[PDB]
């Protein structure tokens, strides 16, 4: 039963939420030592 | 626009009530539903026009609501004479009938009908539908005629009326081979049909409408059947 | 002169709504001249006879302002306006362009243009009558069966029609409260200089407050000025002296 | 031929009595130095009577059509008879008409220019007839028009009105207009504010971008029997139902619940592209309610199905000579769907 | 502050006498309530602008009252504080509302 | 309103000692500074004066 799809030293922050029936995703890469 | 008539078929015991149901394909902005009672062998009887108004001589158990795309009809007590079948009538930019929906329990202006019942086929038809107690080009009526078919139901052919000259309309599925002429002399009006087919066995009607009355078939005739075979 | 007290102690009318003017005082107050509009409809749609009120009614056939001043009446009639045979002779407009302004009425029975093609006057598909009728009858419900209904509009210039009081005396030089033609207030009467016009009828001030008056009866401009007044002080050593007071 | 109302055209609004007093109302006036209309009777017009009339001149009548239908208001001893109503009762003698909601106003003044004269109201009548023209009944006269212009009154010690200020005509008069007084001093004053209009509309939006596949859904070469039908998902998408609206090449095309012409803005969650080949007399049976052996058992729409059907004829790419044997369809079953 | 008294403020009539003739006391409350704010309001409005001159007034009256006694009682060192130049005297004046 | 009028207080201030100090030497001790007056220079600035 699909109903959706949908096709496209590094610190890999991510923020995830969901209100109002949308999904929205923050990411971030930066270099450290 | 196309009208379904919603539910199938009911039974009931007297004394309770029923409820009928009748929706549209589309929105009916001229909101000119009507509601008929047919027994069997006999023509049908108007019960409201408008949806909400009655008719002549007709009790208070019977009452119609709706507007928009869904109307319905309610019997507030029923009586063991009223096993019969129940259409749906509309009007507005075409004139299209109801499926009906059937139920069983457990005069001053009169119309006469007279003409051939058989016809050899290949052939053609002729009608006459008499008028006492009106004239026929009077300005605030006009003249149908109404057939029925069993594995059709029920349908417009077309009509004719006066204002300043004489218009006529039909149906599109008998345009090319059907006229009705009048007859102010002998104050009469009459159906042809050039060619007939096996199918177009049935049973004819003819009937009066009133302007000013939500455009409902007040007055019918007696009707007659006609067959067409070897 | 009109008696409201006949008709308000009458009993039979079902339904009697006041906007802007309260029954049981009508026939104390003057004003210039009243209306009475007159007509019948169905039982249910009589609610739609009132200010601010949409629907069939109340914009395609009878419109009332946002202003109004009057009074409302209507009572059953199931047993003149019905026959037995159904009454026809009682019509409604139902289709219009756009809706009425207050007070306008039309009578017009040109053929309603529904849809896209031109009628050219002729009745037909898309081409509908703007007339139907009501069909009373005498087995209809209480819902649907007709009602008379009367209309009064006041206008609150010489006012010439209202209540039956009795009019008295005039007195001159002595704080008094009068009543003009409704107009109350307390003054004493005296007699003015002024040059009225003709025509000219009332003295208004700045603060929008009557300084003459031009007596109905006997036409004459007297001259209003307001009852003495003013504030009082009390002059007093201390108690602790003495108790004696002047008044000032 | 025009000539210039230099100041002439004020009236007594009201019945109050004011003295000595400056007072500022709105209503209809004629407004100061405008253009009026000569007429010579060396040799009697339809005049319209739009708002109001300053007829003066040194019988009447006011018709809407004229045409012994809608029957007009005459004055002789004054009879209106559309009857409704009736009444009887050098020079300069300039009178003033105008009809304003229901009340019918006439003014007079009998004097043997620039200069002041104020009318007072005379014969008013309370009808509510509709008029809108203008005819006189029988040597020079004039005729103008009046516009709503708000005007400020001066009275004297007796209640004449002898001055009058035209409060929209030149910044001088808006300066005494907003000072209260016929005199003002030196420097300078705040009158008015202005602010400039919009002139037109924008909307935007972007790009279309990707669209709806339906070329692929309409065009393929191959359809699937009726009691297999097939079936798709379409979303994430713009579709343009217009294009295939004004097609023309549809034998048939019926929507159900929504008007066609008006899905272009309406914004849904999803659709369905349900495909197959009937017999062509047959079409008409799948509509929602019928009855039939394929309504009944091999597509059976609800009853309240919301969208269109779409159909055409196709002899010329799905029959062969030899006879098509791959299209089936179902004849027996216990029960329907 | 008297013209303002012909306001409606929301009222069918500016006159509560009309309105005390012309309806009954619980219609005639609300208009009675809506006259009374906005009448209150005026007034609050009115004594606030005269307090707030009152008090320019004050310190006017107190530089007058300064000038009279270092000036008209003396002779003053303090430059331009009595006229352009060298003071050598000066002479009261009366005056409506004030003093020259 | 009500700051206005403490602005019109400071610009009488402001006239006064720009009259007594500036066109003149002052004998009022602690006006024009602390210790024996000898002159003074105005400097414009915004919305005021130093
Ligand atoms: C299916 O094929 C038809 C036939 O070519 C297409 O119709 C043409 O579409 C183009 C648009 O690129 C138009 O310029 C032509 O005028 C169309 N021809 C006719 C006869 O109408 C159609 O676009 C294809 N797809 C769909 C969904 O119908
Ligand atoms: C007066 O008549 C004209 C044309 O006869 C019409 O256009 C206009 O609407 C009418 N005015 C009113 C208030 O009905
Ligand atoms: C789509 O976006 C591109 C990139 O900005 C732009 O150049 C193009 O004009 C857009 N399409 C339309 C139809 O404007």
């Amino acid at each position: 039963n699909c109903t959706f799809e949908y096709v496209s030293k590094n610190l890999r922050e991510f923020v995830f939420k969901n209100i109002d029936g949308y999904f929205k995703i923050y990411s971030k890469h930066t270099p450290i030592n | 626009i196309v009208l379904t008539q919603s539910p199938g078929t009911l039974s009931l015991s007297p004394g309770e009530r029923a409820t009928l149901s009748c929706r549209a394909s589309q929105s009916v902005s001229s909101t000119f539903l009507a509601w008929y009672q047919q027994k069997p062998g006999q023509a049908p009887r108007l019960l409201i026009y408008g949806a909400s108004y009655m008719a002549t001589g007709i009790p208070d158990r019977f009452s119609g609501s709706g507007s928009g795309t869904d109307f319905t009809l309610t019997i507030s007590r029923l009586e063991p004479e009223d096993f019969a079948v129940y259409y749906c009538q509309q009007y507005g930019s075409s004139l299209t009938f109801g499926g009906g929906t059937k139920l069983e329990i457990k005069s001053q202006v009169q119309l006469q009908q007279s003409g051939p019942g058989l016809v050899k086929p290949s052939q053609t038809l002729s009608l006459t539908c008499s008028i006492s107690g009106d004239s026929v080009s009077s300005n605030s009526a006009a003249w149908n005629w109404i057939r029925q078919s069993p594995s059709r139901g029920l349908e417009w052919l077309g009509r004719t009326y006066y204002r300043s000259k004489w218009y006529n309309d039909y149906a599109g599925t008998v345009k090319s081979r059907i006229a009705i002429n009048p007859d102010t002399s002998k104050n009469q009006f009459s159906l042809h049909l050039n060619s007939v087919t096996p199918e177009d066995t049935a049973v004819y009607f003819c009937a009066r409408v009133i302007s000013v009355a939500g455009y409902a078939f007040d007055i019918w005739g007696q009707g007659t059947m006609v067959t067409v075979s070897s | 002169v009109a008696d409201y007290s006949v008709l308000y102690n009458s009993a039979s009318f079902s339904t009697f709504k006041c906007y802007g003017v309260s029954p049981t005082k009508l026939n104390d107050l003057c004003f210039t001249n009243v209306y009475a509009d007159s007509f019948v409809i169905r039982g249910d749609e009589v609610r739609q006879i009132a200010p601010g009120q949409t629907g069939k009614i109340a914009d395609y056939n009878y419109k009332l302002p946002d202003d109004f001043t009057g009074c409302v009446i209507a009572w059953n009639s199931n047993n003149l306006d019905s026959k037995v045979g159904g009454n026809y002779n009682y019509l409604y407009r139902l289709f219009r362009k756009s809706n009425l302004k207050p007070f306008e009425r039309d009578i017009s029975t040109e053929i309603y243009q529904a849809g896209s093609t031109p009628c050219n006057g002729v009745e037909g598909f898309n081409c509908y009558f703007p007339l139907q009728s009501y069909g009373f009858q005498p087995t209809n419900g209480v819902g649907y069966q007709p009602y008379r209904v009367v209309v009064l509009s006041f206008e609150l210039a010489p006012a010439t029609v209202c209540g039956p009081k009795k009019s008295t005396n005039l007195v001159k030089n002595k704080c008094v409260n009068f009543n003009f033609n409704g107009l109350t207030g307390t003054g004493v009467l005296t007699e003015s200089n002024k040059k009225f016009l003709p025509f000219q009828q009332f003295g208004r001030d700045i603060a929008d407050t009557t300084d003459a008056v031009r007596d109905p009866q006997t036409l004459e401009i007297l001259d209003i000025t307001p009852c003495s007044f003013g504030g009082v002080s009390v002059i007093t050593p201390g108690t602790n002296t003495s108790n004696q007071v002047a008044v000032l | 031929a025009y000539t210039n109302s230099f100041t002439r055209g004020v009236y007594y609004p009201d019945k109050v009595f004011r003295s000595s007093v400056l007072h500022s109302t709105q209503d209809l006036f004629l407004p100061f130095f405008s253009n009026v209309t000569w007429f010579h009777a060396i040799h009697n017009p339809v005049l319209p009577f739009n708002d109001g009339v300053y007829f003066a001149s040194t019988g009447w009548i006011f018709g809407t059509t004229l045409d012994s239908k809608t029957q007009s208001l005459l004055i002789v001893v004054i009879k209106v008879c559309e009857c409704t109503f009736e009444y009887v009762s050098k020079n300069l003698r300039e009178f003033v008409f105008k009809n304003i909601d229901g009340y019918f106003k006439i003014y007079s003044k009998h004097t043997p220019p620039q200069g002041f004269s104020a009318l007072e109201p005379l014969v008013d009548l309370p009808i509510g007839i509709n008029i809108t023209r203008f005819q006189t009944l029988l040597a020079a006269y004039y005729v103008g028009y009046l516009q709503p212009r708000t005007f400020l009154l001066k009275y004297n010690e007796n209640g004449t009105i002898t001055d009058a200020v035209d409060c929209a005509l030149d910044p001088l008069s808006e300066t005494k207009c907003t000072l209260k007084s016929f005199t003002v001093e030196k420097g300078i004053y705040q009158t008015s504010n202005f602010r400039v209009q919009p002139t037109e509309s924008i909307v935007r939006f972007p790009n279309i971008t990707n669209l709806c596949p339906f070329g692929e859904v309409f065009n393929a070469t191959r359809f699937a029997s009726v009691y297999a039908w097939n079936r798709k998902r379409i979303s994430n998408c713009v579709a343009d139902y217009s294009v295939l609206y004004n097609s023309a090449s549809f034998s048939t095309f019926k929507c159900y619940g929504v008007s066609p012409t008006k899905l272009n803005d309406l914004c849904f969650t999803n659709v369905y592209a349900d495909s197959f080949v009937i017999r062509g007399d047959e079409v008409r049976q799948i509509a929602p309610g019928q009855t039939g052996k394929i309504a009944d058992y091999n597509y059976k729409l609800p009853d309240d199905f919301t969208g269109c059907v779409i159909a055409w004829n196709s002899n010329n790419l799905d029959s062969k000579v030899g006879g098509n044997y791959n299209y089936l369809y179902r004849l027996f079953r216990k029960s329907n769907l | 502050l008297v013209k303002q008294l012909s306001s409606n403020f929301g009222a069918i009539s500016s006159v509560l006498n009309d309105i005390l003739s012309r309806l009954d006391p619980p219609e005639a409350e609300v208009q009675i309530d809506r006259l009374i704010t906005g009448r209150l309001q005026s007034l609050q409005t009115y004594v606030t602008q005269q307090l707030i001159r009152a008090a320019e007034i004050r310190a006017s009256a107190n530089l007058a009252a300064t000038k009279m006694s270092e000036c008209v009682l003396g002779q003053s060192k303090r430059v331009d504080f009595c006229g352009k130049g060298y003071h050598l005297m000066s002479f009261p004046q009366s005056a409506p509302h004030g003093v020259v």
